[PDB]
RNA sequence: UAGUGAACCAGUACCGUGAGGGAAAGGUGAAAAGCACCCCGGAAGGGGAGUGAAAUAGAUCCUGAAACCGUGUGCCUACAA
RNA sequence: GUAUGAGUAGCGAAAGACAGGUGAGAAUCCUGUCCACCGUAUGACUAAGGUUUCCUGGGGAAGGCUCGUCCGCCCAGGGUU
RNA sequence: CUCGUUAAGGAACUCGGCAAAAUGACCCCGUAACUUCGGGAGAAGGGGUGCUGACUUCGGUCAGCCGCAGUGAAUAGGCCC
RNA sequence: GUAGCGAAAUUCCUUGUCGGGUAAGUUCCGACCCGCACGAAAGGCGUAACGAUUUGGGCACUGUCUCAACGAGAGACUCGG
RNA sequence: CACCUCGAUGUCGGCUCGUCGCAUCCUGGGGCUGUAGUCGGUCCCAAGGGUUGGGCUGUUCGCCCAUUAAAGCGGCACGCGAGCUGGGUUCAGAACGUCGUGAGACAGUUCGGUCCCUAUCCGUCGCGGGCGUUGGAAAUUUGAGAGGAGCUGUCCUUAGUACGAGAGGACCGGGAUGGACUUACCGCUGGUGUACCAGUUGUUCUGCCAAGGGCAUUGCUGGGUAGCUAUGUAGGGAAGGGAUAAACGCUGAAAGCAUCUAAGUGUGAAGCCCACCUCAAGAUGAGAUUUCCCAUUUCUUUAAGAAAGUAAGACCCCUGAGAGAUGAUCAGGUAGAUAGGUUGGAAGUGGAAGGCUAGUGAUAGUUGGAGCGGACCAAUACUAAUCGGUCGAGGACUUAAC
């Protein structure tokens, strides 16, 4: 099981007993399953889900050539789901958040936000040198390795490009499903911008 | 947030006044401390006729503090100091009276004869 | 968001205010292309005061416009002066009393010689 | 935000009475310790009040046996039976942090009688 | 710090591969046929978009 | 780069409070015949046109090396230590 | 003499903006307007020292840490009763 | 690098409270051991400061008003053993 | 080798021993005296006041720190010189 | 010992950053026990992870205080000074004890005392350009290989059971909740928030009143949106396979017996391979799938020839942010909501100006939850993304099968 969608933002809401929880508001207007690939094929099983209708102008004729099978518009995000039951899936179906129900529990893959470039300190979360007590020595990575090498090691984590990865977050749960306005709210924060790419998927751990 | 070093007044009468915090028990490493917890302290200004006296390292329980506690339903709770009571090994206060308000953390922390001799629990 | 223009906070908003009140005795300027971007909005905000009329705007644009003289003309045999503030309330908004914003157009232009900063001619449509 | 705005409309409540920070309330805030429920009156001035929608929140400050106290509450909680306006005071800003340095006579807030 | 030894011909010309300019968005402008700028005011003759300006 | 420090406006320029220290720098062509005039350019500088045996002898002017810089390209080079 | 480092460090405390003018050419020169800075001074006099840097009219080679139509620079006159 | 702010804690930092923070003007009250009797001493520790009326002996006092805050900004000792 | 002082700016053994201060004090303070190796004008002992002197403790204070976060400006970064 | 370095290889301690060894401090497995149980002792396997906060001292060390499951031992120029500090030690000053007749000196102490360097190459952390991957393109992908992560307490129950005479008190099994660490995010608690709101002092300017602007650290002060954020919130190290270490076997001879081994066969660890997360086809071995374009023109020569228009497509240019040092990435370019403005809201502030009323007045009430309102939300082509240009295939051969 599972879905594409949009993070819309955060909230928080009520649950029965009165207890009060986080949530992060998850649209998903109905993604299609685009292609079908088997291990006669493609040597592999996973189904091709298109989510987020774009409008023609932004598509080129290859994408409206890929997605005449299915016989819908051209779709912004496409992803490979596998782990799924090929039988139940075809070309041209449809995948709402009915999929779930409240209470189920989710891994959720968002793209980190991007903070650019960060020095060590922010990046690794290393420690600062001491700010006074005559220290010209303040935000840097530390030492570079011993002498012997004559080389630095690698994976010495020093300043570069922060966030922008592929993160997922492991057994959330969801709290609630609104097909109507095809929203899942999802406890907790789960990675990514407002408006970026977010997919629920079953909990592999469960 | 109390934390080694941290001066705490005292909520009941054990004899001692304001005390400092020599350890967070509960881990190996741990930082700080908040309601609830029990800590490791010195009497730094004890009453003149109390039972606790001064310089005598003594565990303690805090009762209140100005970075207070969030509950379950969403809300908080906030004061306006951090006090503790100073207790024997089992959770016993060593004195007979609390006082100020108490926080209602401590009963789930089953620190119940404190609890009742506070004057209020919030 | 909105541009430092590399200024300090306060020499910033002297300058938006001069190319703001030169924008509007002059009706076309030319500047830099950030300088430009960020006098668009600040000019058609006074326009909208400019629109709106009442004194409580005259005075909030007072604040803002510079106390220089719009134009000068000479009628009823006695000289006539109009200040940025009274021309902006007396002939701009008026002007604009139609257009739902954008009374400001942006065009680019030459960089500059002793910089190649790129500049614009900004005007009012 | 309109989509949050629809999520979210629903358990807004609907009873608030019409308050500002530097109003006195009392708060009807049900406590449970075990099996039994029980409600417990917290009676003091607002000193806060900030967020929208269902994530507002308000805080409520008062000197209990020499000691302040302040509880922050969930405007649109389930767990706050009632909030009654005790009296209406007269401040001069959204947020009393100021109260927290005085005592006594120097915390004093005039009423208004709205 | 500073360089142990002295670059090599090849060597800072690789370097320089890089070290060069570009012009881009020229096209002839429609009042008058010259070559401009896209999207800038023709400096010929003062046109953009088919107007004097 | 020798020969006086100085072949040339040299004990000069320059340095130092001062005593004192102390340079660099020769060559168009036989003859200025030192490029009238025209063209590009604000000029500089060029291209013609001329002088000349020679102008890639045009005054930074005989010859014009090497380092260094550049243009054109016959061959080679983006799995290599 | 010429490289390398390298078209890199630096371009030496701070507010400028726009309109007009001049000009081959202007962020940098002129005029205007507003703005801003110093004001027991960043103002007004003077001694020493400098030794024409003063004024007027020209110039944009070099100097000005950018530019320059401008200058305490260059060219020509003139100025100390 | 220069500068502003900071939850809770408050020297746990460190060789060392280095740096920063804090104190800072005026008026009033009050002020220790010790002493060479001068000092210590601005010890320490506290209180007042805005605005409007009325009255003043003209320094005040009384009453009222406003703010989170009244030497409302800048410039002004940290103290003790 | 007297008085006076003494683990001292002198005590190696030494973090001497005991007491005070701290939860914990090789430093500090008081005391003791087996003074390695004090001692009376290369002065002995004490001493109010003074000290950008050295040393230990306390209050206040805080980004010194737990443990870092944000914002402003200059450089860095891109472009023209 | 004196082999490199005296035309310089910076010395203790600390900080920052770690990495490796195992002779293992904790956690894991196990044998023996003078192992009843709870504790242990010793030995074997085991380096996956973890292994602290202070007082004193320049200190390492060490003692002490308080914790912890534990407070491991070592190498890396006694790692790490072109990364930091400079307290100690080795300069010049001065003083004490001591030695010297003396200048001076230490067989010793004490106070004070300049730590320079713009990264060329490799290396390391990030990000682009070129070409390749054999027609040209748009997407989606397998995973050779690589990295990350790897910790642990307490309580409850089993059970006051097994064991023990009693005190005491379990293995195994099942739950709950923490510590430290760590991946994200701003709905909450807070921080910040120099083009948000308000109060307020001095002076000065808009001629004056009123209302405002300038400067005073953002003049100061009280709040605070977006964004960025931790101490805030959520989540993770779950379960489980495969092969093994020590160890224990089953069957089994050599060796009628015995025997875990030689053949045969099994159990067995936080360790190894998976499992979980991330990168990943420049993996030149350059993979796979879906979809799109279509075999053009001219000249040379049978050329895998040359160039010249294009197709699919991409880029230049322009409006930008959820992206960003710049490239890049992503959202858009009128086939339009990309940004600015405008309109309406929101947060935020806290009652605008101008009036009126009361008061001698400061001021208060009211008009009115007003006015203002950076980044937030929703609409609206009003302004600007105009017009345009550039690049971009015609698909080699050999041999199986058909
Ligand atoms: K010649
Ligand atoms: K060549
Ligand atoms: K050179
Ligand atoms: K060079
Ligand atoms: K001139
Ligand atoms: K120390
Ligand atoms: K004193
Ligand atoms: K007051
Ligand atoms: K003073
Ligand atoms: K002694
Ligand atoms: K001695
Ligand atoms: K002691
Ligand atoms: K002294
Ligand atoms: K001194
Ligand atoms: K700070
Ligand atoms: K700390
Ligand atoms: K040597
Ligand atoms: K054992
Ligand atoms: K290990
Ligand atoms: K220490
Ligand atoms: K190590
Ligand atoms: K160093
Ligand atoms: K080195
Ligand atoms: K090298
Ligand atoms: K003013
Ligand atoms: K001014
Ligand atoms: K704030
Ligand atoms: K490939
Ligand atoms: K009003
Ligand atoms: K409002
Ligand atoms: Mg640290
Ligand atoms: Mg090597
Ligand atoms: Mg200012
Ligand atoms: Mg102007
Ligand atoms: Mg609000
Ligand atoms: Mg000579
Ligand atoms: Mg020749
Ligand atoms: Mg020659
Ligand atoms: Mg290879
Ligand atoms: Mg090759
Ligand atoms: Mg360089
Ligand atoms: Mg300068
Ligand atoms: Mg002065
Ligand atoms: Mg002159
Ligand atoms: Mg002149
Ligand atoms: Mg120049
Ligand atoms: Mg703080
Ligand atoms: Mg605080
Ligand atoms: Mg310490
Ligand atoms: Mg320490
Ligand atoms: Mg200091
Ligand atoms: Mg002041
Ligand atoms: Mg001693
Ligand atoms: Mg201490
Ligand atoms: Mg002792
Ligand atoms: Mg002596
Ligand atoms: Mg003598
Ligand atoms: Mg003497
Ligand atoms: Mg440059
Ligand atoms: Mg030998
Ligand atoms: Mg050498
Ligand atoms: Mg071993
Ligand atoms: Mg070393
Ligand atoms: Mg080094
Ligand atoms: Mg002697
Ligand atoms: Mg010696
Ligand atoms: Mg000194
Ligand atoms: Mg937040
Ligand atoms: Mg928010
Ligand atoms: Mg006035
Ligand atoms: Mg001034
Ligand atoms: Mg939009
Ligand atoms: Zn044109």
């Amino acid at each position: 099981k599972g879905i594409l969608g949009k993070k819309v933002g955060m909230t928080q809401i009520f649950t029965e007993s009165g207890e009060l929880i986080p949530v992060t508001v998850v649209e998903a207007t109905p993604n299609v399953v685009l292609q079908v690939k088997t291990v006669e094929t493609d040597g592999y099983e996973a189904i091709q889900v298109g989510y987020q209708d774009k409008r023609e102008v932004l598509s080129n004729k290859p994408a409206k050539g890929h997605v005449a099978k299915a016989n819908t518009a051209p779709k912004r995000f496409i992803k490979e789901f596998k782990n799924v039951e090929l039988g139940e899936y075809e070309v041209g179906k449809e995948i709402k958040v009915d999929v779930f129900q409240a209470g189920d529990v989710v891994d959720v893959t968002g793209t980190t936000k991007g903070k650019g470039f960060q020095g060590a300190i922010k990046r690794h979360g290393q420690s600062r040198g001491p700010m006074s007590h005559g220290s010209r020595y303040h935000r840097r990575p530390g030492s570079m390795g011993p002498v012997a090498p004559n080389r630095v090691f690698k994976n010495k984590r020093l300043a570069g490009r922060m966030g922008g990865d592929r993160v997922t977050i492991q057994n959330l749960e969801v709290v609630k499903v609104d097909v109507e306005r095809n929203v899942i709210l999802i406890k907790g924060n789960i990675p990514g911008a407002k408006k970026s790419l977010i997919t629920i998927k079953s909990a592999v751990k469960a | 947030m109390i934390q080694q070093e941290s001066r705490l007044r005292v909520a009941d009468n054990s004899g001692a006044r304001e005390i400092l915090t020599i350890k967070v028990l509960g881990g190996s490493g741990r930082k700080t401390a908040n309601i609830g917890d029990v800590i490791v302290a010195t009497v730094k200004q004890a009453t003149p006729g109390g039972v606790v006296k001064k310089g005598e390292v003594v565990k303690a329980v805090i009762v209140r503090t100005k970075s207070g506690a969030r509950r379950a339903d969403g809300s908080y709770i906030k004061f306006d100091e951090n006090a503790a009571v100073i207790i024997r090994d089992d959770k016993s206060p060593r004195g007979t009276r609390i006082f100020g308000p108490v926080a209602r953390e401590l009963r789930e922390n089953n620190f119940m004869k404190i609890v009742s001799l506070a004057p209020e629990v919030l | 968001s909105y541009r430092k223009l590399g200024r300090t906070s306060s020499q910033r908003k002297a300058m938006l205010r001069d190319i703001t009140t030169d924008l509007i005795i002059n009706e076309r300027i030319v500047t830099t292309e950030a300088r430009a971007k960020e006098v668009r909005s600040t000019v058609e905000k006074m326009i909208t005061l400019g629109k709106r009329g009442d004194l409580h705007a005259r005075r909030q644009a007072a604040t803002f416009v510079r106390n220089e003289v719009a134009s000068v003309r000479e009628e009823d045999e006695s000289i006539v002066v109009e200040s940025a503030l009274q021309k902006l309330f007396n002939d701009l908004g008026p002007r604009f009393a139609e257009r739902q914003g954008g009374y400001t157009r942006i065009l680019k232009t030459e960089p500059r010689r002793g910089d190649a900063a790129p500049m614009v001619v900004i005007e009012f449509v | 935000n309109p989509l949050i705005q629809e999520l979210t409309q629903e358990q807004l409540r609907t009873d608030i009475p019409a308050f500002r920070p530097g109003d006195t309330v009392r708060v009807h805030a049900k406590v449970v310790e075990g099996t039994r429920e029980r409600i417990q009156l917290f009676e003091g001035v607002v000193i806060k009040r900030r967020g929208a929608g269902i994530s507002e929140t308000y805080t409520v400050r008062k000197v209990s046996n020499g000691v302040g106290v302040e509880r922050t509450f969930p405007l649109h909680t389930p767990r706050v039976a009632q909030i009654e306006v005790v009296r209406y005071g007269k401040v001069r800003r959204a947020k009393l942090y100021y109260l927290r340095a005085l005592h006594g006579k120097a915390a004093r807030i005039k009423e208004i009688r709205r | 710090a500073v360089p142990a030894r002295r670059t090599s011909k090849a060597k800072k010309a690789k370097r320089r591969t890089h070290y060069k300019l570009t012009i881009k968005g020229l096209n002839a402008c429609s009042n008058c046929g010259e070559m401009k700028k896209s999207h800038h005011v023709c400096p010929a003759c003062g046109h953009y978009d088919g107007k004097d300006v």
